[PDB]
């Protein structure tokens, strides 16, 4: 009853009467768990996430320079120097120039040339520290009840985890308790790295990394852009002018590198909230306290209809829809087999009983069937449902 | 004190040419830069041109190509060669120094007391 | 070319008044701006010379502000000594022009 | 000629009928020029000097730090910043320290330190750059006359030099004319170098050199200390502040290392004017218009006496002074020889004729008499005057 | 403890039933003391001083020259005298210069020669001498009482030390005591060096490094300077005169070769008080007679909470800070485990029992997890508190 | 907007204590550095104590052992601990922020309302 | 150990006039030093904030210069509001001192 | 005994030349450094010449060349000779010995009774 | 160059009475100072060669003191030789200089 189509649905099947197990989830998939007379369970992660992480350092890709400014001196009249060049702000530059009598020069030499700009960033990057205190982990879980499609949204279970709170326990109606279990400490190492966003668009990359960027860098509260020579170049000088260059947006080229990053988005809601992909976590969950909810319920052996037909899963097993019109609370017999003799059941019943709950709604049901050929058997005496399968 | 004084005011006929001048003293002025401005008739004031600490000269297209600066470390004079003279050129001239950098790029200081120049 | 204007014709003004005028531009300058005073047969002064501050001897009565495309000069308590031509001045393009002029006249 | 006090002669003597000889001079000496029947000329540096050389740059040797400022940051939280670091007038560095809860601090790790003071030089050396063209020679010239030493900075003829007036000439009344050419655009290769000014002490010294001072220094004027990194050291950080050292005046340093550089002088006449000394420079002499001037005179044959005994000079020649009293303008014979009788005029005459050119005035005299014993003599009859020499 | 906050921390573990352990002890670093069932202790070596040593000596490294005078003598006149040679203050030399007529002298030849000026020291170095009676350490220490981190500063004892005690101990309240015999008698050499002042900065040296230093040097009583020919020096004569010459100011040279000295700082409160920095002691410590304090209370695990949550030292254990609010004066119980079936407690804890003392305030713990990974434990029930550790 | 207020002033007997407090508002609290003032019954002004963006403290040699200030940054709740209060201790106190580097060597920004204290 | 003085002192002045105050310290402060204004009772605010330098919000009418170790404060036209007692305010030493402050009033 | 006694002083046309003298007594004059002192007729006494026991001379700038001493100690006479005189000078002229020890830098030790200048 | 300035020019002062006389110079002169008189129309006199120097055959009543830059006489009895001008007279630097002189009378 949940999981539709999901990338992976693998099983896993605890001894009888092992209070625990263990799973490793990733967030493409999901992992069912049998328990060998009580109900199936099964769990998934929808995120793991951090909240508002520190704004720490802001990066350039692109800049913008005006009002270039330039003065010189002839080859003896000592050297030039212009107001910015004592400032910041202006990533100036300087050197020095040919120049000659023909160039209305005093003297045929070098002379010195000194070239500012102001500069300001275009477009830019926010870099944001993890930390690991503040990771949380955000897992799904649902118990196989046969529960109608549509409800599944208002029956799954979430649960909170991060290393504070390592212990939490789900509960089911009539169902019983599962404790969960989650694992911080091998999980992942992000206070190694930053979270990285351009334009609704971020990516998590270790902090060395950034640091080794070439690109010019602000502080997380100020104004004094700091390393504005990596992006502006300046021409050789011609004998009494430069033209300075800034190279474009070097956005393409720092995205083409970050390709191999893990990728990460912002919530719709809250803003501040970072939702991060590629996660994977492990887990233990304490089995034994579930329910049975109908065991004892009567047996239909009566003539119940089908609402959606057996159809084979993503993965082995076959699942359906079927009602009671006329009934109770009450339970439905599920088989499969090589012959419609029926001699064995040969194949798994994965809700491990289909409690028709009710005179009012469908229920669904599934089943591992064997390899090759077998029969389909819902329900008893002449009255019994059945339809071929394979595999 | 610091002081500029313009000389060469006067009438000359149009196309021809004169020495606009002016003296500097109070100051190392080899490091200043050095400019050139006017006020027309029609009461509007004009830049016409400018000269870095290095000798270095700025012009306007209204004047590029018409005159030059220059001026001479030996006696802290400076010239601009008024030539090719047209009928709108007539005006009040000034000349006024600049920055202690030796900056074009700059505002300006002093000003000296100029000198009319007219064409007939 | 930076074209730029302020757009009084004149201020009549009086003893102890206080009076402005602003100046904008077609781009964006530094505030590598001053403004330019000329009582009549004598050359002009510079009062404010990067857009915020004075050259020496420039009395408290006058200030000045602005940023980017947008500037302006104010007198406080304006006196008969202060009368006559006003221009404003950019600097930060080779092409370095004055704008319109206005003027500061007793009532 | 004054260069009897000299401290060391050089003698040359020319060929005769040759037009010219040729001699170099270096300011802690001086040459005497002999010709076979012209009057010997001396010639003598008074000095070498550059007019007002052009700033190169200025260099501190002592600073005084004011104002320290501090800023910190907690470790994971972001990189510290302080107003002051943009601009060059207050000499930063940047650092790190741990911090942890003992120093209050909200977590564990190395800390982000910066630190600023306000700098000013103290003590400043200056330099100037060596226009090869504004260098000036001059020259003292002397005639062998026999003036009375009495007169020499009166008779002495001091001839200006210069890259282009490059030739010169002095008169001698009756004596005749000289004509003197040297060196001006080769002497010295001191265009790779810089004049190094302290307070009233200075030295020459080459461009590099000095381009490889690790000292903050300035050029033009008023712009920012270029090169903070050495005068000023900050210690490792410390209890989560920092104070700041200042390395002492560098100036005994400096002055130890300037100790192999050639030494300069200021004029107190002319604060411009920089005398250089220890130069040199090589020269030629037009001997040709001299002439003698008494050559015509008889002789006394008249009691003469010493004003000043024959007497030893730094150079293995001697000196006398000699008047005749009752005479004429007469030349005096002076022989030195081996014996009494006076056979052969053994030793040579420096002033090729001496003349008593009053009756009323001494004259000056030197001779270059043999190795060995021998007998000075100046006049004839019994009232002839002598004495012995050794070599 | 104030100790949390020292980078570099070592244990001693003192060996069961050892009534004395023993600590050696730098200003760098700090050391921990366990022994099974009592309160941890932590121990720091703080200043080390002496207040009002005995001047040794003074030098000065820079002086100023004034009123020099110059007499002379004819070669043959014998030598040369003058009145201002009488006394020290006025630093003189004497030599030979060349004289001649040239020079109006009567003969040629060398001539005594002359000079004195005044000498006065402008900045000086100052010299003090170790009295290692008068040796003053001072010593922190403090049990791990838990106590909040800023009530650290009023818990702290800090005690004196030197050579003429042996122990001077503290009580901690109900913790009991600890006798400290500190190795007063014997932890530094100095009894041969001098401290060095210098203006606003200081160092130890050997006597004998300060007593080479050729630099001119007076008594500790003053007495006129010894040795000036190391600072002055003098131009071989011209002919008329000397021209004496002032050698800079040393201090930047000396400050370089003191590089290698240990450093030393003045106490602003009192200028006589100097500290030495980076010294070394140890002592021998009692430990029985300490008491584990709290043993009296309670456990109620009563819904206790992280005032700051556990967190790793700069050393390598961790840390927490937390309240039981209402609740009682209470002892909850700590243990770091393999699993979250906690087994074992496979690592060590560091402080063993919180105090509650009262209703309204925080406890602070520390403990040290096992090599590997290892879960932590705070109360009991599915109500305790717990997280996640490595090594 | 930004705005801070005073809180926990009023009269203690002399020698007591009091831990005064601060709410502030409209800035990125961790960025700036904060400090405190008195205003004395003599009208004088007084430096108190200030903290770093760093979270570093700052005391004046009149109350090093006396005062203690601290803030809660993620709380944005700053506080002002004191003991021994001494008669000379009464007077107006007003909070107060410096500049978004967050150096305590800054131009002091806004004030709150202020509070009082007193003792008798 | 800074301190600081005004060598005015709490006075009258004449309303709608230009006023000026004065202060020096102990030492050269280069420049880091701050003016400030009280009203009675309302809590004080800043004016200027490095010698010619100010906040918004505080009104182009004043201005205050200064360098090394002494400074001036002047309002180039006086207000009714702007009449008070005027502070200075170094804040670069270790531990920072106030200027005793000048009253302002007029009847 | 020190008697000293200056000669020679008188009349001298304008840029004239004139030779004064001195005759001392009564000390080994040699020993001795001397010095030229002249009281102006307005009553200010100004420095002339000086001369070392080593014969070295000193002077003012403002007699630099034309004026020099000169010294006969096989005789105890002292004399000054000195061209282009000027009215400038119509002094008193005096001289002195100095120390014992005969160096330039000495007070004057006693004077002579002096010869005076005059120039017409 | 050097220059020197004694402090009185034309006191009075009864026989026997005590006065005492002064003069700074323009740098130090470490006292190489002498003082000299001139009793009128005749050759002058030599006082004092240092300061704490009196000269041979200077009676006793004269004396003076000194500094680095600053000095005097003091006479403590004014006999009937006080008549007439009296000169200080620096020698520690080449250009040697006289101070005003200054006299001294009855009537």
């Amino acid at each position: 009853a949940h999981c539709i189509g999901i990338t992976d649905r693998d099983f896993i099947e605890g001894v009888h009467g092992g209070t625990w197990v263990s799973a490793t989830l990733e967030q493409d998939k999901c992992v069912t768990v049998m328990a060998p007379d009580k109900p199936s369970l099964d769990i998934s992660l929808e995120t793991v996430a951090i909240d508002g992480p520190a704004e720490a350092r802001k990066v350039c890709y692109s800049a913008v320079l005006t009002n270039v400014k330039i003065n010189d001196k002839c080859p003896s009249t000592g050297e030039a120097h212009l107001e910015e060049e004592n400032e910041g702000d202006n990533a100036c530059k300087r050197t020095y120039s040919d120049r000659g009598w023909g160039n209305g020069c005093g003297l045929f030499g070098k002379g010195s040339i000194v070239a500012c700009a102001k500069f300001t960033c275009a477009k830019s990057m926010s870099l944001f520290e993890v930390d690991q205190t503040k990771i949380q982990y955000v897992i799904r879980a649902q118990l196989h009840v046969g529960a109608k499609q549509e409800n599944w949204n208002t029956d799954i279970k979430t649960l909170k985890f991060d290393a504070l709170s390592g212990s939490q326990e789900a509960e089911f109606t009539g169902y019983g308790r599962a404790t969960l279990e989650c694992q911080v400490q091998t999980a992942v190492d992000f206070s190694n790295s930053y979270i990285a966003e351009m334009e609704k668009e971020s990516w998590i990359v270790d902090k060395q990394w950034a640091q080794d960027l070439t690109l010019p860098w602000q502080s997380g509260s100020g104004g004094v852009w700091r390393e504005m020579h990596h992006l502006v170049e300046f021409e050789p000088p011609h004998a009494a002018t430069i033209k300075v260059l800034a190279l474009g947006n070097q956005e393409g080229s720092l995205k083409t590198a970050l390709t191999g990053a893990m990728r990460v988005t912002k919530d719709t809601n809250n803003s501040k909230l970072y939702k991060l992909h590629g996660g994977h976590v492990a887990c233990r969950v304490k089995l034994s306290a579930l329910t049975l909810k109908g065991t004892s319920y009567k047996i239909c052996t009566d003539k119940m209809f089908f609402v959606k037909n057996p159809t084979d899963t993503g993965h082995g097993t076959v699942v359906m829809q079927v009602k009671v019109s006329k009934g109770a609370p009450c339970r439905i017999p599920v088989i499969v087999a090589d012959d419609l003799t029926a001699a064995i059941n040969k194949g798994i019943l994965v809700t491990v009983n289909p409690i028709a709950s009710t005179n009012d709604d469908e229920v669904l049901i599934e089943v591992n069937p064997p390899f090759g050929d077998s029969y389909i058997i819902v329900g008893r005496g002449d009255s019994r449902l059945t339809y071929q399968w394979h595999k | 004190e610091v002081k500029l004084v313009e000389s060469g005011g006067g009438l000359v006929k149009p196309g021809g040419s004169l020495k606009l001048s002016c003296a500097a003293s109070g100051f190392t002025f080899t490091n200043y830069a050095m400019s050139w401005v006017r006020q027309t008739p029609e009461k509007r004031l004009e830049w016409v041109a400018s000269i870095s600490s290095g000798h270095t000269p700025y012009y306007p297209d209204s004047v590029k190509g018409r005159f030059t600066i220059s001026r001479d470390n030996a006696r802290n004079i400076l010239f601009l060669q008024m030539s090719s003279l047209r009928s709108e050129d007539t005006a009040m001239y000034y000349c006024a120094r600049g920055d202690y950098y030796g900056s074009v790029y700059s505002a300006m200081d002093y000003w000296g007391q100029g000198t009319s120049l007219t064409v007939s | 070319e930076i074209r730029m204007t302020q757009s009084p014709s004149s201020m009549y003004a009086s003893l102890g008044e206080r009076v402005t005028v602003t100046c904008k531009a077609s781009q964006d300058i530094n505030s590598y701006l001053s403004w330019l005073q000329q009582k009549p047969g004598k050359s002009p002064k510079t009062l404010i010379y990067r857009a915020n501050r004075l050259f020496d001897g420039v009395p408290s009565r006058f200030s000045g502000s602005g940023s980017g495309q947008d500037y302006s000069l104010t007198i406080s308590s304006l006196e008969y000594e202060d009368m006559g031509i006003f221009y404003c001045l950019q600097y930060d393009e080779f092409p370095f022009t004055f704008g319109s002029g206005t003027k500061l006249e007793l009532k």
